């Protein structure tokens, strides 16, 4: 039961600005992390998989980096529709636990 | 065009079995390519995995709820159902049903398509 | 060092393209349902994922088998019916004169002739109203079929209305279906499913207009084996149907006269009311918007500034030069010139086309077999959809910006290719060999 | 109810697709139009019986996953286990060794014959 | 002939009737009028081949009495051994356990597949 | 290329001819004219399936050289091994014991049934 | 030498009024008669 | 209607083979539901067993006459035969052939129907 | 990795008062719980094991109750030496995780 912590728990930014969100796991999950996105109202939508591999159908601004027990999601330029709650995932061992959720 | 729809009682007396049926229009449950998960999210909290079911019936639930839950998938009508017994106040949440392309070793657990999301207050 | 060994796998998911014999899954009529398997009430579809399959519309063996099966069904249904060999006598004909309209002039003729009866040593003088296309002058006329071959009068009880016939594969074979929208019939389809049986394919016969066809879910779609070459036909599949209603306002009557023991010939009696040409109406605004969509989709391939000319059929026999269809027990040969007469460059009125009704029907482009259709009592109305087109490019000096597409047809395979464009037949090969660290014993 | 997921694992990797072999094995068996249906049924039966005879000649009778004792020659395919069972699908694998199949079948046949002869010789003692 | 003593043990108890399985087993195989006998023969062949394929999928290929390793759920029948083999007949037993037959078939199939995978990974070492 | 020496060892001795059983074993399977062709195919299929059922009833399923535990009564034949495998051919042997075939098949059938029953009794413990 | 295998202690529910074999025999007899009448002269000229 | 009829030499010269053929009209021998016994009764004595034969050839004779007797059964002709070799002067008896529902273990050995009864003397 | 939560996280009480501290586990640890009494400065010292099962060497004032996912430790009468940190333990599955620690 790996525990995930997202830093910061909640941040506010301005359009067209860089932003970075860090994810820390209690254990070493290698490169088994997927970054999701849940706009309010509707269900979560996957953004990134396997830390760095970007899923087809998202703007290229999103990026992911890190390894071991530390990972990070970076948005190079903030956009009006990029105001959703990002989350983490443990995609390497049962059970799969998500993050607390950082609201933009 | 692939999506999922959830149905069931949106309000229940909080001591009985809670039934929630997710039906998928698009891909087929019979095909051994996708696992069908039942992610949950309480208000003011993050997501929480509950369990998953395969076409062959090899299901696996969350260790926290390994006793109070049962997932049954029927491929004749291509749907699945979550039965959560002994529901309490902690079950007031949105119950999403997700699709995992773990069937096939191309990628790990990679929830990509999510259901509409039904808020089952209790 | 490798220490790898062969391992045999049975039930492997691998397939290869192959041709086999499909059979019915239909759920008295010419398209015999009794000689056709019944389907299940819950068809199963298995949507394959992360697989792309090379489909080819113009090399499908399903359409050829369907054409052969339709011809065989037609012959089998026509076999147990009266053969009209005694009716090849000379006819004394005169023009109709009662309640005749200008359009219906030089048309159906009151003919009288002697014919055999139940008793061999006796004859009877009978009369009938025969359409001009059926009879030909030798004040005496003979039926067009007389010097070619005798007719088998279609039995009145059997209905010619299309009935869906669900095609299925035998054991060890699979029917792949391309669900990928905007699929042009050729190339790698990425969205693939497996279907136990095909959908309901109505065996409708028509030329220049695919009636009651399958509608595209995205937009008007243009398909051709080689669009650069003008010899090959072009199939246009609409995304919405154009409602078209044909009718034969004449109130005909059917009289049975005994030409022999048991065998009875059905003839036209009295045209109750006025003799008016059969006509077919198609909405002008719907046709205009549909044609706009077609020219846009054709400009997508032929350039964004070329002129698109649509002209009537070039020429040839009546069946291929006009929109010939069958409904309500009657065969219409409506002349489509007002529809495909326009040029495109960068309220409630509807177009009315005239329709000529034949009886001696030489369908399937076959010589030596004719299909005299008995007349249908009462007025016939027929409302249907138009969801397809078969266009041919007039090649030659079209190297300039001019582009002239005209109605085509003749071959009935194009009618079947517009509904079987997504179904392909494959054969499974369960056996397989792989490397693994196994070792027997 | 028997169809219920035919193929399905076509896009899956070889290792994962090998876990659902049963679903693809149950469906391999089940005037002139009666002849059409009859000929289709007889062709299916003949194909299934030929496949079963070929399996039995190798000693893999009544087994879906049966692995023999013949070695894997490197000339047939230099791809390693890590790149064949987790990175390639069954269709690609079949297309890759489509022209190296008959010799493998002959080797399996002669190996099974030799194994049976050796069993007879050992048991005779 | 092959028809000698066909059925016969229909009225016998399950235990007694289980001793004469060969007699029933060997009797399962053997212009418009030609299509009648020919179609009947093809139908019998298809049925026998399907039943044999089911047996092979369950791993009991080439065996008349082959008892598997899947547990018997008490929900299907609470009767004890003494009250079924020595007190009930095969027809009554079949009429009793008819609703749970498909579930048992699926359980046998999945158990045989799991056993094959277990043997594969055991032999890999 | 499946024919490849059909009945090649017809004149060979039984011992020599027993080493090429697979060659002869693989060739047993492969308007009115279509009826006759399909009837021939169905007859071949029926013969092959009856053959396979007969082999399976003796417990020799999936084996080309399967040797059982039934004793060889000297009444059927008095020739020793030296004068059989090295001095006689298969056709002569078949003609010699042509009238002691059914009883051998029956003995094999009951021996296999008894073996299955004994295996079940032993495995019950 | 037809073989009859007597079964003991078996009670079977028979229903002569729902036997498909009788309808099968009726169709067989009709088809046999129709086939037997095929290779014979047709008396069309007799209608005088 | 089920019955059994015995045939063969009703009087033989002692000290050679004695053959008795019992044929059954009714229940079939090939059926595994029955055993066919060869009960005997000498004058002034009680019933005495000899042996029984099953459809599959698993016969069992009396321990007293385990050497002098041979019981065979042909199912094609649907009849069985008893061969008593080297019969002595004490072999003058009524040779019944009886049915037994031993197969189909509903009941134990129970001779319900008997033959007419031949009167072989020697 | 079962997570244990102690409520209240920190309390202040007067001498000679009944106090109660509850312990909640994410999963069902059945009857496997031990309480520890780490005094400030000194090492942890065992007080209660196996739900209640009061181990020899302590006063009978302490008591334990509960089951399933909820347990509770009750001190009948607060004493001057009962001002140490109470801790939980998941002695039912590897790894064994203790509570946050409630300070009196
Ligand atoms: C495209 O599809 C449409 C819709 O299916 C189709 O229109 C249908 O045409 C058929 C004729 O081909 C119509 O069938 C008739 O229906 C009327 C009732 O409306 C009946 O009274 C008619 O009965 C006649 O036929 C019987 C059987 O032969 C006789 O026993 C009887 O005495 C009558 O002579 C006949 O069944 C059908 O009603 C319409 N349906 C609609 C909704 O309009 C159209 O024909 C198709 N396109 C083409 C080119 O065929
Ligand atoms: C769909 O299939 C393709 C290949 O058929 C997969 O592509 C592979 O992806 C994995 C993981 O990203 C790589 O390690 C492989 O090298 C890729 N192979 C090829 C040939 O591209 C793809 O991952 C599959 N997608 C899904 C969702 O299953
Ligand atoms: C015919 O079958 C019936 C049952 O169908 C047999 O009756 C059984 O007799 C035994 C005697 O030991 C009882 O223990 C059983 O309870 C009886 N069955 C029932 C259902 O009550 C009868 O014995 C059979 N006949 C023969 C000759 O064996
Ligand atoms: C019938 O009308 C046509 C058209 O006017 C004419 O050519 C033809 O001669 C007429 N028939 C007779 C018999 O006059
Ligand atoms: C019909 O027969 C009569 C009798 O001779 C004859 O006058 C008449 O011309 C015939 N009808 C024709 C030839 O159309
Ligand atoms: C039959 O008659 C028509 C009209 O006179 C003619 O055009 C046709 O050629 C004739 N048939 C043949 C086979 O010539
Ligand atoms: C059809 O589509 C395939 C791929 O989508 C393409 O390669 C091919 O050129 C297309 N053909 C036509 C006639 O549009
Ligand atoms: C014709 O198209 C309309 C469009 O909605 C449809 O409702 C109707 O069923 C179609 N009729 C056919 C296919 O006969
Ligand atoms: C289509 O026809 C043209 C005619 O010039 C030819 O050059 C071209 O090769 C054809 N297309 C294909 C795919 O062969
Ligand atoms: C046709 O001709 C016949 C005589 O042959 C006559 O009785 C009839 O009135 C005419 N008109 C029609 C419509 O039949
Ligand atoms: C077709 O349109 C014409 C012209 O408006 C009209 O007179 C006729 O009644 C219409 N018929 C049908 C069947 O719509
Ligand atoms: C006939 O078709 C026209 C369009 O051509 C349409 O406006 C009208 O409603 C139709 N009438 C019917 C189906 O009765
Ligand atoms: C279709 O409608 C447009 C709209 O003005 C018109 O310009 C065009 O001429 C119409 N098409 C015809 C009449 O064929
Ligand atoms: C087509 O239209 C032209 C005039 O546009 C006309 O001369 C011709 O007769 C019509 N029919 C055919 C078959 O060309
Ligand atoms: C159709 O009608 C037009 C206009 O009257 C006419 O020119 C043409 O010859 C007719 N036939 C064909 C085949 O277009
Ligand atoms: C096309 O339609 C117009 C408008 O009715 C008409 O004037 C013209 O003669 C038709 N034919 C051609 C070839 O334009
Ligand atoms: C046609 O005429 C007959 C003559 O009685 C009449 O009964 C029938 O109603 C007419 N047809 C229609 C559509 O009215
Ligand atoms: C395959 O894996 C083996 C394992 O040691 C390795 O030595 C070899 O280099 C690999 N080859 C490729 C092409 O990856
Ligand atoms: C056999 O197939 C492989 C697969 O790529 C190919 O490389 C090789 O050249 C082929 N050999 C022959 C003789 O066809
Ligand atoms: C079998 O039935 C019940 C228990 O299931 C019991 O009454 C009976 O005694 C059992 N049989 C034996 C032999 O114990």
């Amino acid at each position: 039961d790996i525990q995930m912590t997202q830093s910061p728990s909640s941040l506010s930014a301005s359009v067209g600005d860089r932003v970075t969100i860090t994810c820390r796991a209690s254990q070493d999950i290698s490169s088994f992390l997927n970054w999701y996105q849940q706009k309010p109202g509707k269900a979560p939508k996957l953004l990134i998989s396997s830390v760095n591999r970007l899923e087809s159908g998202v703007p290229s601004r999103f990026s992911g980096s890190g390894s071991g027990t530390e990972f990070t999601l970076t948005v190079s330029s903030l956009q009006p529709e990029d105001f959703a709650t990002y989350s983490c995932q443990q995609c390497g061992s049962v059970p799969y636990t998500f993050g607390q959720g950082t609201t933009l | 065009q692939v999506q999922l729809q959830e149905s069931g009682p949106g309000l229940v007396k909080p001591s009985e079995t809670l039934s929630l049926t997710c039906a998928v229009y698009g891909s087929s449950i019979s095909g051994g390519y996708f696992y069908w998960h039942w992610i949950r999210q309480a208000p003011g909290k993050g997501l929480e995995w509950i369990g998953d079911v395969y076409f062959s019936g090899t299901t696996g639930y969350n260790p926290s709820l390994k006793r109070r839950v049962r997932i049954s998938a029927d491929t004749s009508k291509n749907q699945f159902s979550l039965n959560l017994r002994s529901v309490t106040a902690a079950d007031t949440a949105v119950y999403f049903c997700a699709r995992d392309p773990r069937g096939g070793g191309w990628v790990p657990n990679r929830f990509d398509v999510w259901g509409a999301g039904v808020l089952v207050t209790v | 060092a490798e220490n790898l060994w062969v391992t045999v796998y049975y039930g492997v998911p691998v397939w290869k393209d192959a041709e086999t014999t499909l059979f019915c899954a239909s759920d008295h009529n010419v398209w015999a349902t009794h000689a056709c398997v019944p389907t299940d009430p819950n068809p199963q579809e298995i949507h394959l994922e992360n697989v792309t399959e090379e489909f080819n519309m113009w090399k499908n063996n399903m359409v050829e088998q369907m054409h052969t099966d339709i011809i065989s069904l037609w012959d089998q249904s026509l076999k147990p019916c009266v053969k009209l060999t005694p009716l090849c006598v000379t006819l004394q004909c005169t023009n109709v004169t009662n309640n005749i309209t200008d359009d219906m002039r030089g048309e159906l003729k009151n003919c009288s002739f002697n014919m055999t009866t139940e008793l061999r040593d006796k004859k009877q003088k009978v009369y009938s109203l025969f359409y001009r296309l059926d009879v030909v002058q030798i004040k005496e006329y003979r039926l067009i079929n007389c010097n070619t071959s005798a007719c088998t009068q279609a039995c009145p009880k059997v209905s010619f209305e299309p009935i869906p016939i669900h095609y299925c594969a035998p054991a060890g074979f699979a029917i792949l279906k391309c669900k990928d929208k905007k699929f042009n019939g050729t190339g790698p389809c990425p969205s693939v499913s497996t279907v136990q049986c095909t959908h309901g394919i109505k065996p409708v016969v028509s030329t220049q207009l695919l009636l009651n066809g399958s509608l595209a879910e995205e937009e008007v779609m243009i398909r051709s084996e080689n669009i650069t070459n003008n010899a090959k036909n072009i199939l246009v599949q609409f995304n919405t149907p154009v409602q078209i209603n044909c009718t034969r306002p004449n109130n005909n009557t059917r009289k049975s006269i005994r030409i022999g023991p048991g065998q009875a010939f059905y003839a036209t009696g009295d045209i109750i009311g006025d003799i008016r040409q059969a006509h077919c109406n198609v909405s002008k605004a719907t046709w205009n918007e549909t044609l706009g969509k077609v020219v846009k989709q054709l400009r997508k391939h032929f350039g964004n500034n070329t002129i698109i000319r649509f002209a009537n059929s070039s020429g040839g026999d009546l069946e291929v030069t006009t929109h010939s269809f069958n409904c309500g027990g009657e065969f219409f040969y409506c002349n489509t010139s007002g529809l495909f007469n326009s040029t495109w460059i960068s309220s409630n009125d509807s177009i009315t086309l005239p329709c000529r009704i034949k009886q001696i029907i030489n369908m399937w482009q076959r010589i030596g077999q004719c299909m005299y259709a008995p007349p249908i009592q009462g007025v016939i109305r027929c409302v249907s959809n138009i969801t397809g087109l078969i266009l041919t490019r007039d090649g030659g000096s079209t190297n300039s910006t001019t582009e002239t597409f005209r109605p085509g047809g003749g071959d009935m395979r194009d009618n079947w290719r517009s509904e079987l464009y997504k179904y392909k037949v494959v054969k499974i090969e369960p056996l397989g060999v792989a490397p693994t660290r196994c070792k027997r014993r | 109810a028997v169809f219920l997921g035919f193929l399905g694992a076509a896009g899956s990797t070889m290792g994962a697709a090998s876990m659902t072999l049963t679903v693809q094995a149950r469906n391999l068996l089940s005037t002139v139009w009666g002849i059409k249906q009859l000929q289709a049924r007889v062709l299916a039966v003949e194909r299934y019986l030929r496949d079963q005879q070929l399996l039995g000649i190798w000693g893999c009778s009544g087994k879906l996953i049966c692995c023999t004792n013949v070695p894997w020659n490197s000339s047939w395919s230099n791809r390693n286990l890590s790149e064949i069972w987790d990175n390639m699908t069954w269709l690609q694998w079949d297309k890759e060794i489509s022209n190296y199949t008959q010799i493998i079948y002959g080797l399996l046949e002669e190996s099974q014959n030799q194994q049976e002869k050796n069993e007879q010789d050992l048991l005779a003692l």
